[PDB]
């Protein structure tokens, strides 16, 4: 989709706030908001592409401005109204709950081990997006290829700087899957994935420093030949 | 940036507060959720994975030409030999600056980091100042920004991270340090010079 979180290249956004220390959470709520990822992942809420399409669809002006883990909470909502796990009017009642009564214990639970088990095993064993397709890549490092002009309003890696731009293959790294149809609860459709390298000046124009390059990730349908 | 529509601090960290428990109540009823889940993904990534992790990877390189080949055919495979791997570094490709090439690392989309060798990102790594910039005038905004000056006829690399391919930037070893130790050498490599927009400490 075109949503402004697409910032590269963008102007206007101001200067890097980057203070000389900062802890790793800045808030208790952001460790919980950044420990449900595993909780609604396993319970089918949506995976990593759905997941970042939820953050995509937010309001422009609070993604621009809010914290973090904010975006965090807006897509884990996002997907559970989607899935029919989260009833809206119900999380409204506990959020005025929990604006008045903010010391309020949370709901008697038992600490379930195999939860934490998941936890344990995702952190060290990684969730691969790596897949084997039949087919072998159609690109190979050193090809000069054209990166795709379709806009989809869904969820895709489409960056509006790199549309339309011609780059040379970089490397072919296998087959993964698929954002513009993960994203978008259409599944995996594993493509072969490749490093581009685009020129500034392609980029950019004559604004373009003419000693760099951008490297940016292109699954096989986003790119055709131009020259082998 | 000044925003005149813009709520106070305290009032926006009062309603994010309220909104996520109410949230967090109704995970844990439908089971999905504990506390004690919580509190081990805090624990994970507050003090057992950052980006000391990292560091012995890259001193190992320095230091072992034979792992440094490996290091660059296959980062996954090289880290899993020092133990150091997992969730968001399932694909490492390490790159390697030298005399003629700057690489620095950027996920102008969607926030991507090396968890596995950095930990989780510092906040203006996601935000959208860096991002929108160094895509653009990577040169000018490492000059500007972190007080690292690449001379112009040297090329910078910037790596978009678009995929889940990671990106993670091998820094040069600094003059002077003939014979250090691995210890002493892991001192000098920080997050900023695995990411790009610093080089690893001199002196």
């Amino acid at each position: 989709m075109n949503g402004v979180y697409d910032v590269g290249g963008t102007d206007g956004l101001g200067p890097i706030n980057r203070p000389a220390d900062e802890p790793v959470f800045r808030a208790e709520w952001e460790k919980v908001a950044f420990a449900m990822f595993p909780a609604t992942f396993r319970a089918g809420f949506m995976g990593l592409d759905e997941f970042r399409f939820g953050i995509e669809q937010m309001n422009p002006a609070e993604y621009l401005e809010s914290p973090y883990y904010w975006h965090w909470i807006r897509t884990y909502i996002h997907h559970g109204v989607r899935t029919g796990k989260i009833d809206l009017e119900e999380l409204e009642r506990r959020t005025q709950y929990y604006r008045e009564n903010p010391d309020a214990p949370l709901p008697e639970h038992e600490q379930k081990p195999e939860l934490i088990e998941f936890v344990n095993q995702a952190v060290y064993g990684g969730l691969p997006a790596s897949r084997e397709v039949d087919r072998p890549p159609k690109f190979k490092e050193g090809d000069v290829v054209r990166f795709s002009t379709a806009s989809p309003k869904g969820h895709a890696k489409r960056a509006r700087y790199v549309r339309g731009k011609t780059g040379t293959v970089v490397k072919h790294h296998g087959a993964y899957i698929y954002p513009d149809t993960a994203g978008n609860g259409l599944g995996e459709c594993p493509e072969h994935l490749y490093t581009v390298r685009f020129t500034a000046q392609e980029l950019w124009g004559p604004e373009g420093d003419p000693n760099s390059s951008v490297y940016y990730d292109c699954w096989e349908p986003y790119i055709e030949l131009v020259d082998t | 940036t000044e925003n005149i529509l813009r709520k106070s601090d305290e009032e926006i960290q009062k309603e994010i507060t309220a909104r996520v428990k109410a949230l967090e109540s109704m995970l844990i009823e439908q089971g999905i959720l504990t506390t004690s889940m919580i509190d081990r993904m805090a624990e994970i990534y507050e003090n057992e994975v950052g980006p000391h992790l990292g560091a012995k990877v890259v001193v190992k390189a320095w230091t072992d030409p034979e792992f440094k080949k490996r290091l660059l055919a296959d980062g996954t495979e090289a880290c899993k030999e020092l133990g150091i791997g997992g969730l968001q570094g399932e694909d490492m490709m390490w790159v390697e600056n030298t005399d003629e090439v700057h690489h620095v690392v950027v996920c102008t989309l969607c926030s991507c980091y090396p968890w596995p060798v950095l930990g989780l990102p510092p906040n203006w790594f996601k935000e959208p100042q860096y991002r929108s910039r160094v895509v653009r005038e990577p040169r000018q905004l490492l000059k500007e920004e972190f007080g690292f000056e690449v001379p112009p006829s040297k090329e910078i690399k910037v790596w978009d991270s678009s995929s889940e391919m990671r990106f993670v930037v091998l820094p040069q070893r600094p003059a002077g340090t003939d014979g250090w130790s691995e210890e002493e050498l892991a001192t000098l490599v920080t997050r900023e010079s695995m990411i790009g927009v610093e080089p690893a400490k001199a002196v």
